[PDB]
């Protein structure tokens, strides 16, 4: 229909609430509401996420208890920030994350309250480490198919939408759905203290403790895996000396003949762990 | 009470049939390997309260 | 992905306690046959390297038969 | 008792956003909230958390507020959505703990039998490990103190979960120098010396400070006790502690001969492959 620039802001707590609540109830689509602030025409800013309670034991079925609305928003009024609801979410846990018939069913009833209340889909399965996968959508009408649907200001967002993407059925659901870009702004305070946590708190408390424990390893436990290393670096070696012989025998470097390889580099890296933690001994133990 | 029992039926019309199978063995803490009785094998997961 | 070895041998290998609880002296007077089954099955299970030195080529599979009972 | 508590990133970000909640009133307000978790084992688990109303004024500074009813209905909400999840304790912002930081636990001991607290820092000037956690026990003294009811720290870290791995490890995208091996530990090797130094600097500052102020604070029990513990274990003796160094030679031995033998051979073999494919494509190219 009449479109605008497509842009969705986040909160950093949001994504975590999404993944936790969509993981803890995984095989059934778990309803959840979404809370934020309509700043303007084209950007929407979710700032808070609270999950919905569950009901009877069936896929995709959803409800909005209004006493839960009143009491939850009341608690968030006596919490420091009360703000306006901005939409909702659930998961499509086993697939390529398209809104189902029940999803568009609650969308045509939910769209009469808010215009740009954006439906969002988290998936805790098709993301491993380098995917969110954040996936939000927006419903189109059927009355305005006499008119066009195609102003699409700031053209980059659409061409960006077609790349994160697959299916025959998403391709069948470019009707009734046009997505919207999601991006991420991060507090440098929060970024730096998450860096504190996950580049400092993977090192452990007082920080001497586990390195002196490695120093405990280096004179009691290492010699056993050094015996394992020496037995490997005899047994693997007397047959990997057959390998340049057979390289001279068969061809100049053709296809893979069979199972084994050199594999020594990994065992040598474990020996490098041995020497570095043996270097730790002088440093820690003395002074 | 007709409306009550038939509304229970009305809510109940949305349940989904579920596949019956047997578990071959356990791979990991979350990965499970089953066999559908009609046919092929699979690799599945559990719920969180099982 | 690769799987670890799996896919039941009807359960697997009886695993703890599914022993028939039959002893040696329970069988009476089958000395040639018990001794032959021993040397065909139980003995190559342990003294594997004697076969490689004497040059016997111990068998792969053994077959029993007889009237029912 | 408790082995250690396992804090997840979600609750720490749930403190940071809470400071963002109450950062607009500004005037005089610490961050205080309520902790949620799971008593897993002797180890402790933490999953969720949320807010609480709380304030504290200047005159007669023992004025403190814990809404029971907020706790009742919002714990009813969280128990309604998740029955695996229940209360384990509370938290606050923790610059340090002040004197009024016992009464919160002494309120909500009637909710959790061992109501554990969490002390964080929203300002990451701490070059130590955040998310400190205490627990209140009693240590009734030889001097005949009636009941000393003192919080005591049980160690803490940041744990892992499969989905929060996806979350955190995508939210960083910032720094990765590790290439995990001989050098993923050396940054923390600078850290262990430097963060023994910071703690020892706190030690010498405390030792100099007890003589000046506190009127005669000096710790009176755990100064001489743990000081003599310090003065009973710096072993610098020289009879066979010298003779650990042919085991050090043995530590050198294995890695020296593994490196010297196999590294050169592998790099040589790769030189063989490179020069074969170099000259045999050179005679076909030129
Ligand atoms: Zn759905």
């Amino acid at each position: 229909a009449v479109d605008t620039a497509e842009q969705v802001y986040i909160s950093s707590l949001a994504l975590l609430k999404m993944l936790k609540h969509g993981r803890a109830g995984v095989p059934m689509e778990v309803m959840g509401l979404m809370l934020g602030e309509f700043v303007d025409d084209y950007t929407v800013r979710v700032i808070d996420v609270f999950a919905m309670p569950q009901s009877g034991t069936g896929v995709s079925v959803e409800a909005v208890d209004p006493v839960f609305q009143a009491k939850m928003l009341d608690m968030l009024k006596q919490t420091g920030r009360p703000e306006m609801v901005v939409g909702w979410y659930h998961s499509h846990p086993g697939f390529g994350c398209w809104l189902s018939g029940v999803d568009i069913n609650t969308q045509q009833s939910f769209e009469a309250l808010s215009e740009r209340a954006v439906a969002v889909v988290v998936d805790p399965i098709q993301s491993v480490k380098g995917k969110v996968v954040i996936d939000a959508f927006r419903l189109i009408n059927a009355n305005m198919m006499v008119l066009g649907h195609e102003p699409r200001q700031t053209t980059s967002n659409l061409g960006h939408l077609n790349k994160p993407s697959i299916q025959a059925l998403i391709h069948g659901l470019n009707r009734h759905y046009y997505s919207i870009t999601i991006n991420y702004r991060k507090n440098e305070l929060e970024q730096k203290m998450l860096l504190n946590l996950h580049k400092k708190s993977w090192m452990e408390g007082l920080t001497l403790q586990d390195y002196s424990e490695h120093c405990k390893h280096n004179e009691s436990v290492v010699k056993e895996m050094l015996e394992l290393a020496k037995n490997y670096n005899k047994a693997v070696e007397e047959e990997d000396k057959m390998t340049p012989e057979q390289l001279a025998i068969k061809n100049v470097g053709k296809q893979d003949p069979k199972r084994h390889l050199e594999e020594h580099v990994d065992v040598l890296m474990t020996s490098n762990i041995v020497q570095c933690l043996a270097a730790m001994l002088d440093t820690v133990v003395f002074k | 009470k007709q409306y009550e029992k038939s509304e229970n039926d009305l809510k109940a019309l949305q349940s989904v049939g579920q596949i019956v199978g047997e578990v071959l063995k356990q791979l990991t803490e979350e990965k499970f390997i089953v066999k559908a009785t009609n046919g092929p094998r699979y690799v599945v997961g559990c719920r969180r309260q099982l | 992905d690769v799987l670890p070895p799996e896919a039941d041998s009807s359960i697997m290998m009886l695993t703890s306690d599914q022993k028939p609880d039959v002893m040696y002296a329970d069988i009476g007077g089958m000395d040639i046959q018990k001794q032959e089954v021993r040397e065909a099955v139980e003995l190559p299970l342990t003294h594997f390297e004697l076969y490689k030195q004497i040059g016997i080529d111990p068998p792969r599979g053994v077959l029993m038969y007889g009237p029912p009972g | 008792a408790v082995q250690k508590v396992v804090v997840h990133p979600l609750v720490l970000l749930s403190v940071v956003d809470h400071f963002n909640r109450i950062g607009k009133v500004g005037n005089q307000k610490r961050v205080v909230g309520v902790l949620l978790g799971s008593w897993q084992k002797k180890v402790l688990d933490v999953s969720n958390s949320f807010a609480v109303p709380f304030d504290e004024d200047d005159k007669d500074d023992s004025v403190w507020f814990l809404d029971h009813d907020y706790l009742e209905n919002m714990y009813g909400m969280f128990k309604k959505v998740n029955a695996r999840e229940r209360i384990v304790g509370w938290y606050h912002t923790g610059p340090k703990l002040h004197k009024n930081d016992i009464a919160i636990n002494e309120l909500m001991k009637r909710y959790c039998p061992n109501s554990v607290l969490v002390i964080i820092d929203v300002k990451p000037k701490d070059l130590g490990l955040p998310t400190e956690a205490y627990i209140s026990v009693e240590e009734v003294h030889d001097d005949g103190t009636p009941t000393s009811k003192t919080f005591e720290h049980v160690t803490s870290e940041i744990g892992a979960e499969e989905a929060e791995e996806v979350g955190v490890e995508h939210l960083l995208r910032d720094i990765k120098d590790t290439t995990v091996g001989t050098l993923s530990q050396r940054i923390t090797n600078q850290v262990h010396g430097l963060k023994g130094l910071n703690s020892k600097l706190l030690d010498i500052r405390s030792y100099l400070e007890k003589v000046a102020t506190g009127k005669l604070p000096i710790n009176h029990q755990i100064i001489y006790q743990l000081q003599d513990v310090f003065n009973l274990l710096p072993d610098v003796s020289l009879q066979e502690f010298v003779k650990a160094f042919y085991l050090k030679t043995n530590d050198q031995m294995v890695v020296v001969y593994l490196a010297s033998l196999i590294r050169s051979v592998v790099a040589l073999h790769n030189l063989i492959n490179n020069k074969i494919a170099n000259r045999d494509a050179e005679k076909k190219e030129g």
